[PDB]
């Protein structure tokens, strides 16, 4: 998986920086030019998503009593189910990650900092393993960045 | 996600941008 490790490192970092509230000081070295650009975009849009839907988000994080790793694998599924209607777009995609972030904050909050990495993987695994050909038809992370340019 | 909340937010985030592009 060439352009998946690039997705993985994007989601892990956004989620880690959100949980830890501070930006990481090490360069994002396995996403390169393409992937660092989208992190800049993701930070921008995902923080608005989080801020715009803070109540909706909070409502859902409640219902999914989120503790161990299986709760994470379970959430992965919910996310798979989002796209069942046959529709794929970045709004969805980003919203999925923004929620990751939200949840990841909660995880560090409830002393489960180490469930944040399994969470990142599933999100990545969800998208890339289920929506490979949609992602590809958009020039991947480049499309993400051009969608949210504004 | 009994009520399609995340999808519907996804689509709203997509709508707002669409109307911005």
């Amino acid at each position: 998986d060439d352009l998946y490790r690039q997705s993985l490192e994007i989601i892990s970092r956004y989620l880690r920086e959100q949980a830890t509230g501070s930006k990481d000081s090490k360069p994002l070295g396995e996403a390169g030019a393409a992937g660092r650009r989208a992190l800049e975009t993701l930070r921008r849009v995902g923080d608005g998503v989080q801020r715009n839907h803070e109540t909706a988000f909070q409502g859902m994080l409640r219902k999914l009593d989120i503790k161990n790793e299986d709760d994470v694998k379970s959430l992965s599924r919910v996310m798979i189910h989002v796209f069942s209607d046959g529709v794929t777009n970045w709004g969805r995609i980003v919203t999925l990650i923004s929620f990751g972030a939200f949840v990841a904050k909660h995880l560090k909050t409830i002393n489960q900092e180490s469930c944040i990495e399994p969470l990142a993987e599933s999100i990545t695994d969800v998208l890339v393993r289920t929506k490979r050909d949609w992602l590809v038809k958009q020039r991947g992370w480049d499309g993400f960045v051009e969608f949210f340019h504004v | 996600d009994e009520c399609a909340q995340l999808r519907r937010i996804g689509d709203k985030v997509n709508l707002r941008q669409k109307l911005l592009n």
